[PDB]
């Protein structure tokens, strides 16, 4: 995998180059957003198991099709790996959130995924709509005021939901 | 590659674990430490042209044989010196991306594995490179913690020459 | 014991090598954190016994149950408030562990893996350690980094349970 | 393996007591002296290779018999043998300085290391004398008020000892 | 699936042996047990419906705050009562195709791999399910070896939840 | 694998149903005649090692070509693979009668049985051959009259038949 | 292992000897209690759960010490530790049970059991009361006359104790 | 030593499980099968002595040579048709233990694995034991089930001399 | 297929190593000896015929009931004859293949293995073909290193038949 | 893998074939050249390290475009990795003209090596070119004159040139 | 250690068997080299110091710095000098072992296996061995089958060291 | 392992000389009698088969209790096994005299011998007793005076007979 600082290394070697300072710019921004990055990390992780659990009530209630019988996430087997498909997905997330970078969501969890899903027949639309519901009640926890110190975490929100959004289409 | 952000969170994957307040420490080591290091591949990359040339220029006074005897793994050509301060540039453009990213990585990666059979095969002495390591520590003008990183990375390579 | 001290070298000694800038950096993350830990360490254990008293009669007010349904299992008797309040005490003592070392492994060594295992058996229900936990929380009287860390631990319990 | 904050940690949990407001003390004040002790692991590590040769010559010059033919270090596999258990110690020893306890050194370097040189015929007590050799140099290197802001490193360096005396006594 | 039949199979390809008077012998006890496992099977059908709302009525006055206390976990809501109704219609059909196959079998494969996980997510208690088998222990109606076989399923769902 | 018994109940629990008082009736009839096919078993069984022979050598007999220098069978490598194949059917065969169902022989002999010879050079219609002169034989002793309680094996002769049927058609 | 008949071939083997008539006659016998063995079987096991928890709770409250802080069954991984195996212990003594012979118990579960206790520091007399605990009220499931065909299972029941006596034996 | 039970308890033992149903169908048909395989184990040692003589006299007349050809390998000598009727013999005695275990097992511990060898090296056919077999099978005497078995063994042996 | 060469080459090659004197002086070994080997093959082609003609016949003088006995796996039938004919044939062309290549690799790839197989399951017994080479070993007509080459291949088949 | 020998019995089993009197004169002939075959071999194998070097240098020299930044050849691991390749196509043509036979060669070294080399995005015929200026080199040095009885190897240098160009054509 | 006749025994018994006329062409390839190979080792031997001193002054003719430069690597002192003869002669003895046995196996075990460590640890040059073997190969004065061999072990470490 | 010529190499390296006199010309003279010492080696190979049935029969006739039921070589599987390890011997010790050196026969085969049959109550006086017969055996079979050029062989048959003892002497 890459984090941040790593991938503008390797993209830099291929040509032989130093790092411009202009790239060290855009460094030097994420370290200086740096406290807010791991607020936001600690925040989603520490609420990792509601965020799952709410959301995949909601897509059962919304699809009930997936738990009767027959459905794909019916029988207890089934029922645990879906859960566990959503707690793994939201963990790579927050790895790519942490390293600033989506080369270790897309290269450990995403790549292959649609495929896998196809031949266990399970429906990758209805992952990307539990995906999406894990999106929102993250950033509603990350980027919630109370309990911080006050300032704008707008960017970071806004590359939180591109990593969210990168696995819901990987599958959708 | 490795970098203290890679490493923590491929333990944490290889455990199967969220991230926590460990590997938040692991962040908030590597952000402490990251303005210096930028900071030092700041002013290396600046310095980079004059210090390879003075690099190669300290090898060939302290071994003049290598300005002498011929030989293509030798500097007594004009093709060897473009070489060897080719060869010295690339030791310091990867201590800056080490500065870079907080870590050995990038050199391990790009540099030091296979170094041994390179030098091997084309008959290069480890010898001549660490003079020129230490050539650019002696001169980088770098100070402060800047200076203790970018050393960390040059020491590094000089270990794995010897 | 895992720490992040701990996790630095075992990556290290794994792939044979010498500590490099990228554990230096691990180092200054722990030690940036290590006195806010130890602040919560210290406050907490002053509070310990307040806090699990009061955490207690927190889990009896939101399951009344706890403390009328007959079997070994409940707070119905002295006997088992006084298991109840111990194990919110332990929970309380685990988190002040954490904030010592700076991670979960003491939690995690001590108390998480095979908490399963006991709850199935002893037939204790993980919500009212969860209920329990959330007043600790609620109480500790922390702020700042203290309180930031000594609630991940916290919350790193509650995962477990749920 | 225990670093210096774990090792109290279990101590106290044996006895199901919270740290002794002296035991925090006495990890706070590692703490304090922290960019120290990453001043003495960097620079010890950063001279590696330089401290396993010159020890290692150093011995060989004291006791010709380890390099004469038939001697333990004589051929060439042998003395790279040598050469590798002497910087296995040392690479353990630096992770014993960094972590703040002697565990990682006892239990994944100096357990079982006597018995294994007395069945292989390596003669442990120059093991240890070779040992002691870069544990001079580590102190020296490491205690060296060149480059580095002044101040005082005695308690240090005594730890320091400490481990490179462990690792000796348990060959010797 | 595991029954007595694809484990007798199962056991001599490993072995890459062909049949013997050895899994005759499970045959045997397996044709000796289907006739009152398939009158079991058929019997508890019959009544799976009145079995299922009467273990949950069971539960809900065991454990009366399942039926007042707030939470899409409890049986306070319409749909909550329902949700409780439905699985415990699970475990009476689980036991039904145990009784047919004559094993675990089906019990393990559909309901039992990964019913912690289950609980533990939704935050379900494995003593509520405990209670509910015991009523239908208690009025399935059964007797002689359809009783005796039809039990053991029934206290093999009550250990793993325990 | 499924059973007779696993088959009804996996497609059952897919549709969320209990077991019809028809199936049942059906598990019943096998149950009833389960001493004749344990009788078929045993005796298919007892004579598993001339069948493969005696079905070999006959279709050696007809098929000199297979045997001759250069055929897929020449070579004591390549025979003895050849009459390991003919008692691996065989005994797949055996598996499908006990279980009553063809899983075990479908999805551990025959999937991909097809591909492999293809890729090998073996002549699938040759196999084929071997394993219908193993179905004559193995029917003709599983319901030979003779020391047996008389009854009517019909059924399962027909059953047992089809096994072989189905790994001749998957070869052929 | 050896269940009740092998034994007493492999005891005839060593002497090329024929089982006799009367060796016969008592294997006859316990065959003729089978069926009383297999509910023995399955009322112990059916409580297994039960059985486990409730002798658990009786040894920690007759010996505090194993639960207070720094005792061998304080923090949960050692008491689930504990518990498990107070479960192996009598789920190998179902298996002697159900097959009229100690050497499965002997062979997997017993044998290097003591020896493994003392080096870890754990206290075999305290799993010894533990597993006598477990014995009175397996037997007393076992021989209840309640739901069953009424009959003589002293015979039974004495072998029964006899292989909790020889676990208890083991690490006492 | 593989019986229909040992059997069972491995493959519980195999996947950490208690014993079942399952398990307990595998007992009933061993307990089943077990009054006439003991008849059979009994009947055919009192008939061991006659029938081994009488196997060794059918295949001295099957195979002549066998009593005519000198060598060690042959019954020519007394020496000869001494360890014949030992050898079928001991053929005899493991199929009685296999009829009292319900298996092949005492067959394929003691008899079957290394026969292969023991032929080879010494020179025996394995069809001489074939048609001792078939006397033995044609003689014993045994009716009904106890038959079957008995045969179910002398069948499996001559399946793995052929 | 092993041969002295081949056998040189893969010993090198698992190790990664160039070919070295030790390997030289394998193919001198085989250079000498091939002028006798290939000798030995040329002579032995020509004798087949009426080799395994008259080694057949030596069979059957030392075996009459082979001739005598009803039976697909004996020679009472002219179809058993030239069955038994070819197999001889056979030995006798992989013991040619033996002296071309240098090792007992043809011999091996082409008939020993499996040939254990084929004679337990067409009942053909190892002893006729022992007698058959012995035959060919005393009729070939070869001398000096020829005749010893060629009669360690044929002692090779007959150690694998005893 | 065949040495000259073993391929030609191969030719012949197939066929049922005895050897031809004819067969046996070709390989009699082979073996009449085989010191000059072992010269070769030795000649070369001699030289393996300076081979490479030689042509690897070469190579770089006429196609810098390999070891500029980005190139396939750039960076200490792939440029290791690349003259690994040249002493392992050297090391497998060594063993061809030992044997006197392609087959090791193209077993163990050339099969799937194009496609290998496709999937990098290794530049297959810059490989080919390094090949070919091993050949050159390989047989100007088992070729020399010098230092040996003196007679003709051109059918031996015609044969080594094809083993050359056997592998040189597979990765172009 | 490596020779033909342990290699040859090796593969023999990593297959679990006998040897053959493989393994005895082997043994003659070896016995017929065995004379030429002694006698290397003999002549070698009586030349080993006249041949270590020149090849000594060899390699400071080619690499004069080695006798000028300051460093306990060159040759510049007595002791320095007393080092690199005493090497040298290492090399001469290794070569004259593997002329003993047949192969490259004494010099392996004994020099070859670590010399790369050694080297690099002690900033010791392959380039200076490779000259002092090159003198060695030009001046031990052998002829014949005696030269080809000993150049062959010479060559080998040459390769060795680049 | 070491062969002759190895062993020597050995015994010179550890004391840094080159090879001596008594040691040289003398190899000279193992070179010498090569061809004996591998006629030796062929005669005993090519009746290994018989020299093991032989002297395991007259084994088992000296010692009938070996067979007797009970005995450590009754049942077919410890028949097999005791047949195994004297053509195991036998192999072994032929490897010796090929290489003309006992490390093959004492490293991979006697080595742990005697411990591993006092484990599995072997008798080792017992396979002594057969290790003896091969040895007679073997050397009337080498020493044949018929079939071969007519020389000294008294030197050899007394290598081979120390190899023969050794292994005896290892189990006896
Ligand atoms: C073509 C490649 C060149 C050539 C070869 C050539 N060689 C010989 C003769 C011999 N070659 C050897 C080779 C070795 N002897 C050894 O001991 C070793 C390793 C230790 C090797 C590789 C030997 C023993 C001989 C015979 C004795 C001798 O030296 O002459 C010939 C002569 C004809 C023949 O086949 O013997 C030839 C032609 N000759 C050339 O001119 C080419 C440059």
């Amino acid at each position: 995998m890459y984090d941040a600082f790593a991938k503008v290394v390797s993209q830099a070697d291929s040509r032989g180059a130093y790092i411009s300072a202009s790239q060290i710019d855009a460094l030097s921004a994420m370290v200086a957003d740096g406290s807010k990055r791991l607020d936001a990390v600690n925040r989603i992780t520490s609420n990792s198991s509601a965020i799952v659990a709410n959301a995949a009530r909601a897509l059962f209630a919304e699809q009930p099709a997936l738990i009767a019988p027959g459905g794909n996430a019916y029988t207890s087997r089934r029922m645990a790996a879906c859960l566990r498909d959503m707690e793994i997905v939201l963990r790579y997330v927050t790895y790519a959130i942490y390293s600033g970078d989506a080369s270790i969501l897309e290269d450990r969890c995403l790549n292959g995924l649609k495929e896998t899903y196809l031949a266990l027949g399970t429906p990758g639309s209805s992952v990307a709509v539990g995906i999406g519901k894990m999106k929102d009640a993250a950033i509603a926890i990350a980027n919630d005021p109370n309990g911080v110190t006050r300032g704008d975490c707008s960017a970071l929100m806004s590359e939180i939901g591109s990593y969210f959004d990168k696995a819901a289409a990987a599958v959708a | 590659m490795k970098t203290p952000l890679t490493e923590a969170v491929s333990a944490a994957d290889s455990q199967g674990r969220f991230l926590s307040t460990t590997e938040t420490q692991v962040a908030f080591g590597r952000f402490r430490q990251a303005t210096s290091g930028l900071a030092a591949a700041k002013a290396l990359s600046e310095k980079a042209e004059s210090l390879a040339s003075g690099a190669a220029n300290a090898v060939y006074s302290k071994f003049p044989y290598t300005t002498s005897m011929t030989g293509a793994n030798y500097a007594s050509s004009q093709t060897g010196k473009d070489k060897c301060v080719r060869d010295i540039g690339y030791y310091i453009r990867m201590v800056t991306y080490c500065c870079v990213v907080g870590g050995t990585g990038p050199m391990d990666d790009y540099l030091v594995a296979g170094i041994a059979e390179i030098n091997r095969t084309f008959d290069l002495s480890p010898s001549w490179y660490v003079e020129a390591l230490k050539y650019v520590k002696a001169n980088h003008g770098l100070s402060g913690d800047s200076a203790v990183e970018a050393n960390s990375y040059i020491d590094y390579a000089i270990n794995a020459l010897s």
